[PDB]
């Protein structure tokens, strides 16, 4: 209230309003959700249009042949922040012949975000991430926070009424985690998963997204036509 | 006071947000998408009788295939103008090619949250952004002091625009030829005009793959403008 | 480049420029006017290094035309010509110093006296009733200390440059292709047309 | 390299050879040493050859955006002016560049502008520039008038040309051939040392010097 | 290719009963080639006085400079600059470009105005003082001149005196140096006039 | 490299 | 950050005023009066000492009158300190001017770059402006005698005969009353003493509170004069008027 | 460096210090300029609250730029002198690099970039200036006239006024100007110019300054006398 | 721009059917002085990896320590660091690649000539080169210095192309190797007689073999040789 | 002194039929008199069916394609994944290679493929980045042995029609693959033969619309 | 310059 100028400000219950103001436009997002097996990753992204003369704003971004996100909030912020990770990746390969860890990705990603919450002039990015990969050890699901935080999961969602997925996936565990061997179903539980969190609104063919990342299939993202075969 | 840079609680950039009203209070401009071309229109909205309207420079080339109208604080527009201006031609000395209309847009939009305290505040003004390009054809897009950029069928900002924005959604269709379009683009114009629209105080261009980005002399609107009101009493 | 000659006679400065620009073993050009005006009343010539001659005398041309219109005021000879001195000055010392020989012309109005400077690429500053740059000079200043009185007209030194122009035709190795004359005076920068 | 450009009576006439060597090595004989800058100018190259294409390419970028910016096309004084002081830049660094900037304009009326990178920048209406100059210049300077035809002032430019590739070792290949006038610049063709030096010598007597 | 000695001149200062001289010639040249027969060589600020042999185009810019220098420090410390303050000045100066030189041989001469006392000086072009009771020689005739005043000069000399002995040692040095000549100038300072002489001399 |  | 505690010296009111610009001139407005009125035969600078104490120093004093060059010199109203600062700058401009050109600064040139650095002060930087405005006073042979004022702004303007400091309004009046074109230096030189004599917040105008300059062509033919007047040549001075 | 964001937007969408700077020119005394068939003509008024000026030295109200261009303002006379400098350069620099003195649009055009530049730029307030620039461009006769202003937006007029009580004077511009017939020659649009002025100024006295610009680089500022006659001349034809 | 002071000689290499056997001698010379005697020159990294360097021993130092510093920070924030995170020589080798030619681009190089041996995850043989100029090449046989021009002539004999790699074991080639270190020993005469090798197979790791000696020399025809031509006794 | 160039001999060869294109190179690599490698590939897949080859100083070949094939993965990651033609692939190439106008890459760069009408294509580069469409090059250290033969062999140079008087030139026509590779494996044994720096091996690779094939050959390795 |  008073301790909401700027990010270099504690509250005095220890608080960064700033920050929590910034995981506010994450909220606003639109909704978009991934899930992983042992052999696959995927994410499903719910686009939003401005009107019905618009078109449907992109939230998934590839970073390398192995790796790539989704976006909710600011979109710049998702720019900069995947245009960052195209960098990491491409350093990994030009100069010791290694594609980077999912992992690694995940605390590059919370190093850069931390800074600009510890110094004055800065200001918190406003979007949250979701990454996906395979890389040495498999496949990987990884949430970025703009407070830093960075998670690893089997599966989660991000935006509005996100809680929809986040709450189903947390049942299905058992069932998706196991589906190894077949994009085709592994895909189908993630639209599944999101289909939880609309309201007034289904999924048509240029408002779906999905990407797809695993053991030989490269990062490829469907738009379109492509989709049709999900809905 | 307080942080050019700052978040509202509900997690959106004070700036961003407040430059926004600053292009609500500017002059109308309208863009219309077909696969004959695409047609950039604005408002002139000259202040005072005495200067000269044709002076008045809201339509604007970026390369042969990219034009560009603006509205809000249009002053701000002269360095987004020249960066796109740039990024277009040394694009084509790098590869030897067109630069593509969404790649040229992405770039203008680069620029936009690059202030703080880099410039000292957002531009206050938004940007139509109509071309061609051989892989996705004619384009139209609405680049805004956000960062964010729409691509659309059809499109109206400034003080008119959620009036004009209304009718373009209904008489936006995927086969107008270029003809219909123009004339639309006019009579929509003179619905939301606070003055009288006449060949003085709107301007109209198009850009087609044949002959690039052209602005239309006062001549050729005058006419178009004839052919409108023809149109208008003839049911 | 190479020729360019000034004389101070009684009420105005001559300034002659050969017209010749040669590169390698071809004169590219018969017609070229080695001068720049740098004010209503006061002309330079100059002499040198290949691009850095031109870059030089419009870059000087630049800032006198510049302080005229701030001032609405004409700089004297000799302050153009202290300008221009260290502008020479400083460049002598820099990465790449301008190899560029000037003489200036100028009728000053507050004197009503017409002045000739001679500056080298080092910033070497003089005042004088006759000047010459590179090789020139070793044939006219010696026929100038004979012919030469301080209160010729504008005629009788144009009259003594041709014999200068003669004697550097008969004994000069090169063809510089004849000189461009220009007068300055009272009145302002002319261009005598047949010399 | 040979090239050249002359003003007459119907414009100008610019002409060049496409030959490029590394020391006595004939790397290309198809170089082509014309750059068409917009439809109202030409530059023509001689010197490195990465040196020219590059620069000369480059200088037809700033000339689009003074276009764009003024609403207007570029005077030949000020296009020939920027790529000489763009070089004026570099002097010392050793590019190696020799080049006449030829075209029309309204304010201008036809103009060439010879620009080399000592920073040489000169107006004139007849230049030969390149290792084969002096033997374009003897045939070009002993048969021009102002007043020759289109028809002759063509020939004349890909003759001396011709003159240039056979008697300079560096010269060679083929000519290429431009006519520049007030409605712009206009291609007459590529011509093959090959055959066209054997048609000349044929149809013209000339060339006794050579076993017929 | 020798910077010192492209233009050649030379500059001699001497002391006297209550007096001192300094001198120099006017030739400027350019190697082989005389220039200019006016070019001097010798300035002054207030009542000091500094000649300046070398390179022309530093002569002329270390005077320009001295000026500049001299004139601030009138406006602040309101009086003249005395010789011994002004011989530290020139020695900063040119020290402070020790590593990119003026390639000069200055020279001061005055009288300090409160102790009545002659004062010479000479420096190097990297700013070393040569501090003399007698006589101080600087340019392309030096050795010439070190031979002639050595053997002319005497403690003591009444102005009069002084001035042709000065004026001996200047001409018939500058006649055995194919760089130096061309005319001369001797000024004889007392404690407060200054008398200013052109010599007549061979102009070969 | 060549020149021309 | 630090941004709490930024004055914001270089913004603009409501109403297109520069708040510090407009304090500077009030605090401009208690210092000592001082005077420029030009002749045709050279000019006078008059100035009036902040109150004295009789401990004070006077005759090795200088608080309001300045050398710039040899043919310009400047009154001083308001900050001493901000004013040296302004005044060693001018010098050292002066002399830059001189030695590129071998010529002395016209007074408008020096007028004009003291003023632009003034100005700078008010649109960047976030820094105090100087609280001082300045008569210039000196001669060039372009347009002979000049007076000019600069101000906190860096607005100036030239005058025939000017007054900055208190009582500027009262002061002015006077002038306009008695002023007239053709007037020789000693005739300013009274108008100058009786204009302070009667805008003065001191009970009566005495040589230890002032202070005093001319600039004539009074030399020896053609060329120009300053004269900063001891405590003693002032004292007479006013007796050779009837102020004491 | 100073940084702070002076020019920002408030919650309206407003640029409170461009706005406070437009409130500066207000202040400013007037400016007007007037395009004849043939010329162009900038009038000034200059506030009479000050006798004992120096007017030989004082700065007069229109700069040349370059021979062929004056500029004229109301607003901050210190800002002014910035932007002429800044103007004055680029004028020979166009030459130096183009071969050709600038037209008319591309010095107005230089000088709104200034200004706009002022405007979103840390630790620098806008300009309190506007300016009317006028001219002919190179080889041309064809008059021009452009206003800029502190926001940087410029554009060209027939005929335009600034700075106190300029409402007024554009009021009687815009009655009295034919698009259709602009002031034929000199004589006739000197006229106009100092009647216009009139409406706002007080006497004619010093208190209006004329500038004439004709083409090929012909500006001449007209003289006490000069102007006094047509004031003179235009109260006698009053009393109708 | 650079010269080297204290200097070590050839570096020698091969596959066999297995893995990768690599060996350097112990010496710093110092011109022609023998000066130091204890070096090592071949640098394991992890247990999959040898770097063996010639050239410049103070930039070897450094590499040594670049390599150190390398293993440190792939440990960091890395849970697989001592299994699929490992550092491969395939790594290892790109990023010493990298900063060769850097700082060859820079003019001021490191004065050196590297052979990175080891076997890669999948089991596959690593053997790459890169020296001063950052130029790379792989080979079946790999060697710098004098060990070019003696060695790859004799290991070749061994594995001259692709195919013959499956068909050498471990006992073979480290003969072959072996052999060309004496060679060396009697031809180049800034070797020692005491070096280092080490293989690096698929199945048995890293074997690192200190303080071995060239045995078996043939000198004895020395006595017969009298004089220089036509002497006797 | 410390010379930061080497040479690493080798040499290559590009040629482009009416819907196909070769770009071929032997795979010897050597410093001085001694081979390096018998088997170093030095001709590389790029991506949207683009060869490519920087023969010379082989640190400098490998930065370069490095730098290429990395502006081709940036072109698809700004441009929305479009293609990259070969036409726009050399303008790039040149400005790699200018880029460094006061420090070259000492190499002589060579790509293949297919022009927008389906054309096969070959672009040549000097070491700092003059560049020209070609049916036909060789380059690197056996370019002065092979160039001539391609101009006889490729362009029909000095060939007339038989009895025509030496008056009708032989036609010009576009030739087969398996006529091309013909010309490749003859240039490259006659070059192996007569120069030290050329042997060992040659690998082509043929691009078509299908993509990249590679063929090898064995070459003389003394 | 002079040495001691
Ligand atoms: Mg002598």
């Amino acid at each position: 209230n008073n301790y909401d100028g700027d990010t270099v400000t504690f509250s005095p219950t220890g608080r960064l309003f700033q920050v929590e103001y910034a995981l506010e436009a994450i909220k606003q997002g639109s909704v978009t959700v991934g899930l992983r097996s042992n052999t696959h990753a995927v994410l499903v992204a719910l686009k939003r249009n401005a009107d019905e003369l618009s078109s449907y704003q992109k939230k998934i971004i590839k970073c390398d042949e192995h790796m790539g996100l989704s976006l909710a909030g600011l979109a710049p912020d998702a720019r900069v922040l995947s245009n960052y990770l195209r960098q990491q990746c491409n350093y990994s390969s030009l100069v010791f012949n290694r594609k980077l860890a999912v992992e690694r990705a995940g605390h590059l990603l919370c190093d850069k975000a931390q800074k600009n919450t510890q110094s004055y002039g800065g200001r918190p990015y406003g979007v949250g991430l979701l990454i996906i990969g395979y890389d040495k050890s498999g496949a990987h699901l990884l949430e970025f926070q703009p407070s830093g935080n960075v998670t690893e999961l089997y599966g989660t969602a991000i935006g509005a009424r996100s809680q929809g997925a986040k709450t189903y996936l947390e049942r299905t565990l058992d069932t998706f985690i196991k589906i190894d061997g077949n994009p085709d179903e592994l895909i189908k539980a993630g639209v599944e998963a999101i289909s939880q969190s609309l309201r007034d609104e289904s999924l048509t063919v240029d408002n779906l997204s999905i990407a797809i990342v695993g053991k030989d299939t490269p990062f490829t993202i469907y738009d379109g036509e492509a989709v049709a075969k999900y809905i | 006071d307080r942080g050019v840079s700052t978040f509202s609680p509900e997690g959106r950039l004070f700036q961003v947000e407040y430059s926004l009203e600053a292009i609500k209070l500017g002059s109308t401009a309208i863009g219309i998408a077909t696969k004959e071309g695409v047609v950039l229109g604005v408002e002139k909205r000259a202040t005072s009788p005495l200067l000269e309207s044709d002076s008045i420079e809201k339509i604007v080339e970026i390369d042969r295939h990219i034009g560009c109208a603006m509205s809000g604080l249009t002053a701000d527009a002269r360095s987004m103008i020249e960066h796109a201006r740039t990024a277009a031609v040394t694009h084509n000395l790098y590869y030897d090619e067109d630069i593509n209309v969404e790649s040229l847009t992405q770039s203008v939009c680069d620029l936009a949250l690059r202030f703080g305290e880099l410039m000292s505040r957002p531009f206050g003004v938004a940007l139509l952004i109509a071309g061609h390009d051989a892989d996705d054809g004619y384009q139209l897009f609405h680049a805004e002091p956000s960062g964010t950029f729409y691509r659309y069928n059809a499109k109206a900002i400034g003080s008119g625009s959620e009036g004009a924005q209304a009718e373009l959604l209904n008489e936006w269709h995927s086969s107008l030829t270029l003809k219909e379009a123009e004339l639309l683009v006019l009579k929509i114009l003179k619905q939301v005009m606070e003055e009288k629209l006449d060949e003085n105080n709107a301007q109209l261009s198009c850009i087609t793959k044949q002959d690039g980005f052209k602005i239309y002399d006062n001549e050729k609107t005058a006419e178009l403008i004839k052919e409108l009101k023809e149109k208008e009493a003839a049911e | 480049m190479d020729i360019i000659l000034g004389i101070r006679v009684q009420d105005s400065v001559i300034l002659a420029s050969s017209k010749a620009v040669t590169r390698g073993i071809s004169v590219l050009k018969d017609s070229d006017d080695k001068t720049r005006q740098l004010s209503p009343h006061t002309l330079m010539s100059f002499a040198g290094e290949a691009g850095d001659t031109v870059q030089f005398a419009e870059y000087i041309q630049a800032n006198i035309q510049l302080y005229s219109i701030r001032e609405d005021y004409e700089l004297s000879p000799q302050a153009v010509s202290s300008f221009v001195r260290q502008e020479l000055a400083k460049s002598i010392r820099s990465r790449r110093p301008y190899q560029v020989n000037v003489l200036i012309g100028g009728y000053d109005k507050k004197k009503n006296k017409p002045e000739l400077y001679q500056i080298d690429y080092l910033g070497t500053k003089v005042e004088l009733p006759y000047g010459a740059h590179g090789y020139s000079g070793f044939y006219t200043f010696s026929l100038l200390d004979h012919h030469y009185r301080p209160d010729m007209t504008t005629e009788e030194g144009l009259d003594l440059l041709k014999l200068c122009v003669q004697e550097l035709e008969k004994r000069m190795p090169m063809d510089f292709k004849g000189v461009i004359v220009k007068i300055v005076d009272k009145d302002g920068i002319r261009q005598v047309d047949d010399f | 390299t040979t090239t050249l450009a002359f003003r007459f009576q119907g414009g100008i006439i610019v002409a060049v050879d496409s030959r490029a060597t590394a020391g006595n090595w004939v790397a290309s004989q198809t170089v082509k040493k014309v750059i068409e800058i917009n439809p109202f100018l030409l530059g023509t190259m001689a010197g490195g050859a990465a040196d020219c294409q590059f620069w000369e390419t480059w200088l037809g970028s700033q000339c689009r955006l003074h276009e764009l910016r003024e609403k207007e096309r570029i005077s030949v004084a000020a296009a020939s002016k920027i790529l000489s002081n763009l070089v004026y830049q570099y002097k010392g660094a050793g590019l190696s560049m020799g080049t006449m900037i030829c075209g029309y304009t309204r304010k201008e009326g036809p103009t060439i502008y010879y620009v080399d990178s000592d920073g040489t920048r000169l107006k004139g209406d007849i230049f030969c520039v390149g290792s084969g100059q002096t033997f374009a210049y003897g045939v070009l300077d002993s048969n021009y008038k102002w007043d020759l035809s289109v028809e002759d002032a063509l020939y004349l430019g890909k003759r001396s040309i011709l003159a240039a590739a056979h008697r300079d070792a560096y010269s060679g290949g083929s000519v290429n051939l431009y006519h520049v006038t007030e409605d712009g610049w206009i291609y007459h063709g590529n011509h093959d040392v090959g055959e066209l030096f054997w048609k000349v010598k044929e149809e013209e007597g000339s060339f006794n010097n050579v076993i017929g | 290719s020798d910077p010192s000695s492209i233009n050649g001149g030379i500059v001699v200062a001497m002391t006297g009963k209550d007096c001192v001289a300094i001198a120099c010639d006017l030739r400027l040249g350019s190697q082989s080639l005389g220039v200019s027969n006016k070019f001097e060589k010798i300035f002054h600020y207030g009542h000091v006085f500094l000649g300046i042999t070398g390179l022309a185009t530093d002569v002329t810019t270390l005077n320009e400079m001295f000026r500049y220098k001299t004139n601030l420090y009138k406006l602040k410390e309101e009086r003249a600059i005395e010789p011994e303050t002004f011989t530290q000045l020139v020695s900063s100066s040119l020290y402070e470009r020790r590593f990119g030189p003026y390639f000069v041989g200055p020279v001061v001469a005055g009288i300090n105005s409160k102790s009545g006392k002659p004062f010479i000086a000479g420096f190097d072009l990297i700013g070393c003082i040569d501090e003399a009771k007698d006589f101080i020689v600087s340019g392309t005739a030096s050795d010439q001149l070190f031979g002639m005043c050595e053997s002319l000069y005497e403690p003591n000399l009444e102005p009069e005196d002084l001035f042709e002995t000065i004026s001996q040692a200047l001409l018939n040095a500058a006649d055995r140096d194919a760089l130096s000549g061309w005319g001369a100038v001797v000024y004889i300072i007392k404690k407060d006039e200054v008398v200013k002489r052109y010599l007549k001399m061979r102009q070969d | 490299a060549x020149l021309x | 950050g630090s941004r709490r505690y930024d004055s914001r010296t270089t913004i603009f009111s409501p109403e297109g005023r520069l708040y510090q610009v407009e304090y500077a001139l009030e605090s401009i407005s208690h210092a000592g009066t001082a005077i420029g009125i030009m002749a045709s035969d050279g000019i006078v600078l008059a100035a009036e000492r902040k109150v004295t104490s009789t401990l004070l120093e006077q005759d090795t004093s200088t608080e309001k009158l300045y050398k710039l060059n040899d043919k310009i010199a400047v009154a001083v109203a308001g900050l001493t300190a901000d004013a040296e600062i302004l005044i060693n700058t001018a010098r050292i401009h002066a002399q830059n001017y001189l030695k590129t050109y071998n010529e002395d600064i016209p007074v408008e040139i020096l007028v004009r770059r003291l003023s632009d650095i003034k100005q700078g002060y008010t649109q960047h930087g976030g820094l105090r402006p100087f609280g001082v405005s300045f008569i210039y006073a000196g001669y060039d042979d372009r347009y002979g005698y000049q007076l000019y004022t600069s101000n906190p702004s860096g607005n100036y303007t030239g005058w025939k005969a000017i007054s900055v400091g208190a009582n500027t309004s009262a002061a002015q009046t006077l002038l306009q009353m008695d002023y007239k074109d053709d007037m020789k230096v000693d005739d300013a030189i009274e108008l100058a003493l009786k204009t302070l004599s009667k805008t003065t917040d001191s009970s009566a105008l005495t040589y230890d509170r002032l202070e005093f300059a001319t600039i004539r062509k009074g030399a020896n033919d053609g060329e120009v004069y300053q004269k900063i007047f001891k405590p003693q040549e002032i004292k007479d001075i006013l007796v050779k008027t009837g102020i004491t | 460096g100073y940084d702070r964001a002076l020019s920002i937007f408030s919650p309206d969408g407003h640029i409170f210090q461009v706005e406070y700077a437009l409130e500066a020119v207000k202040r400013g005394t007037c400016a007007v300029g007037v395009k004849g068939k043939n010329c162009v003509v900038l009038g000034c008024e200059r506030r009479s609250t000050l006798k004992l000026q120096d007017t030989r030295i004082t700065p007069s109200k229109v700069s040349k730029i370059d021979s062929h261009v004056v500029l004229s303002f109301s607003g901050l006379n210190a800002d002014s002198r910035i932007l002429i400098e800044k103007a004055r350069v680029e004028a020979q620099s166009h030459r130096l690099t183009l071969e050709d003195p600038v037209t008319v649009e591309y010095l107005t055009r230089y000088v709104a970039g200034v200004q706009q530049r002022y405007t979103q730029s840390g630790g620098v307030r806008p300009f309190g200036v506007s300016t009317l620039i006028a001219g002919f461009d190179p080889r041309d006769d064809e008059p021009k006239l452009y206003q800029t202003e502190p926001s940087g937006i410029y554009s060209s007029w027939s005929a335009q006024t600034i700075g106190r009580n300029s409402k007024t004077v554009r009021e009687f511009l815009e009655k009295n100007y034919d698009r259709k017939e602009p002031p034929a020659t000199v004589e006739e649009c000197v006229k106009l110019t100092v009647r216009s002025l009139l409406e706002v100024v007080q006497t004619g006295a010093k208190n209006i300054e004329i500038t004439v610009v004709k083409p090929d680089s012909d500006i001449v500022a007209l003289s006490s006398e000069e102007i006094n006659q047509y004031v003179t001349q235009i109260e006698q034809e009053k009393q109708e | 721009t650079q010269q080297p002071i204290v200097t070590g000689t050839s570096v020698i290499s091969m596959k066999y059917d297995n893995g990768v056997i690599i060996a350097a001698d112990n010496l710093g010379s110092y011109g022609s002085l023998l000066r130091f005697n204890g070096v090592e020159r071949l640098i394991p990294v992890g247990d999959n990896t040898v770097v063996g360097i010639s050239g410049d021993i103070s930039d070897m130092q450094h590499i040594e320590r670049l390599l150190k510093d390398l293993v440190t920070e792939n440990a960091y924030d890395n849970p697989l660091a001592d299994a699929e995170e490992a550092l491969e020589p395939s790594y290892i080798f790109e990023y010493l690649a990298t900063v060769m030619y850097q700082r060859r681009s820079k003019m001021n190089p490191l004065w050196n000539a590297i052979i990175v041996a080891g076997v890669q995850s999948n089991g596959d043989q690593f053997l790459r080169y890169v020296n001063l100029l950052g130029v790379t090449y792989s080979s079946p046989t790999l060697a710098t210095g004098f060990g070019a021009h003696m060695a790859n002539p004799l290991l070749r004999k061994v594995v001259d192309r692709e195919s013959d790699i499956p068909k050498t074991t471990v006992q073979v080639a480290e003969e072959a190797i072996v052999n060309a270190m004496r060679v060396l020993y009697y031809r180049d005469a800034r070797s020692s007689r005491n070096f280092s090798l080490a293989i690096i197979d698929k199945n048995t790791g890293l074997t690192f073999k200190k303080n071995l000696q060239v045995e078996n020399m043939k000198w004895d025809f020395a006595k017969d040789i009298k004089g220089y031509g036509t002497q006797k006794i | 002194q410390f010379n930061p160039y080497g040479d690493n001999g080798g040499t290559i060869l590009g040629i482009a039929g009416e819907d196909f294109a070769v770009l071929a190179g032997d795979t010897r690599n050597i410093t001085d008199y001694s081979i390096n490698s018998r088997y170093e590939p030095k001709v590389f897949d790029c991506g949207d069916n683009i060869v490519m080859s920087a023969n010379g100083f082989a640190a400098d070949g490998d930065a370069l394609v490095k730098r290429f094939k990395n502006s081709v993965k940036w072109y698809h990651f700004d441009h929305n994944d479009k293609k990259l033609s070969i036409n726009s692939a050399a303008r790039n190439i040149q400005h790699l290679l200018y880029g460094k106008r006061f420090f070259p890459y000492y190499v002589h760069t060579i790509i293949a493929g297919l022009d927008e009408d389906g054309k096969g294509a070959v672009y040549s580069f000097d070491p700092v980045g003059s560049y020209e469409r070609e049916q036909c090059r060789a380059g690197g250290a056996a370019a002065s042995l092979i160039m001539p033969f391609l101009d006889n062999q490729v362009n029909f140079k000095n060939q007339y029609e038989p009895g025509t008087n030496g008056k009708v030139k032989k036609p010009l026509k576009y030739l087969s693959v398996e006529e091309v590779i013909k010309l490749v494996r003859d240039s490259f044994t006659s070059a192996t033969e007569r120069h030290i720096q050329v042997g060992d091996g040659l690998e082509i690779l043929i691009v078509t619309k299908d993509g990249v094939r590679k063929e090898f050959y064995e070459l003389k390795r003394d």
